């Protein structure tokens, strides 16, 4: 997170950090949906050009953190992974299309003041809530800059852009399964998500009933907080029936 | 499920210090 500030304790109750095992490494973010799944982004888990296949095995999570670093007795759980899930359609040779991923793990966590699950959005409340000018927020362990890492938990929040403004400020293919955001040049804040902070949710608290919403998944940008470029998220909405699918299925 | 509701905040009746930004961009 760039230009953010330090999370209150709690605040985002359903952040969960993704591990490599084997060097132990702080690899992606991720949020809680329930005791036994997790969100992420499905890059985190699988990149061929950068040689990222990871599977069960080779990953774990952590739930409840507040610190990078410090170990906080009685509040954060670890967890193994039962079973890891990308979407069929992730699209890696171009674009990150579709950038999603599930895990499902192996012992359900107990809820507590700092774990907590984040709701998905219903159609309504994703017709009502992801349109321009909304501001939504992130939050990760990610780098504090362009290539560095906070010691506890940032949080940004951010307004939704409309898509013409996303489709000219890059090059790349962007699809309807991604919604960018940030601030233009001219509305003279700052804040962008960046490298690590892939999987963290994007989310959004709803006027209608407080409940909190996660909209999107931190996908990927080109630099971090440069004028004119803006941060891309995995529409969370436009994949729910896949997650449903999973969920039940398995 | 009981979902986005956070123990510290919502169940407390507590505002986090910047959530009212998000609520006011929704206009
Ligand atoms: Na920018």
């Amino acid at each position: 997170i760039v230009e953010g500030s330090d999370a209150e304790i709690g605040m985002s109750p359903w952040q969960v950090m993704l591990f490599r095992k084997s060097p132990q490494e702080l690899l992606c973010g991720a949020s809680l949906i329930s005791d036994r799944w997790v969100l992420t982004a499905a890059h985190c888990l699988l990149y061929p050009p950068w040689d990222k296949n990871f599977t069960e095995n080779d990953l774990l999570v952590r739930i409840g953190k507040h610190s990078r670093t410090r170990y906080e007795r009685n509040i954060e759980k670890i967890s193994m992974l039962e079973k890891i899930y990308i979407h069929p359609r992730y699209n890696w040779r171009e674009n990150l299309d579709r950038d999603i991923a599930l895990m499902k793990l192996k012992k359900p966590v107990a809820f507590s003041d700092y774990i907590h699950p984040v709701c998905l959005p219903d159609r309504e409340t994703a017709a009502s809530l992801l349109q321009a000018g909304y501001k939504g927020r992130v939050t990760g362990w990610g780098n504090l800059k362009e290539t560095g890492q906070p010691s506890v938990l940032q949080v940004v929040n951010l307004p939704i852009v409309e898509r013409p403004v996303c489709k000219d400020s890059t090059r790349i293919r962007i699809t309807d399964n991604m919604f960018c955001a940030g601030y233009k040049p001219d509305e003279g804040k700052r804040g962008d998500a960046c490298e690590g902070d892939s999987g963290g949710p994007f989310v959004m608290k709803s006027p209608f009933n407080n409940r909190w919403y996660q909209m999107g998944i931190v996908s990927w940008g080109e630099g971090c907080d440069r004028d004119g470029k803006y941060g891309f998220y995995t529409h969370v909405f436009r994949l729910k029936k896949w997650i449903q699918k999973v969920i039940d299925q398995f | 499920a009981d979902c986005g509701l956070r123990p510290l905040f919502e169940k407390k009746s507590l505002e986090d210090k910047t959530e009212r930004e998000l609520l006011e961009s929704y206009i």
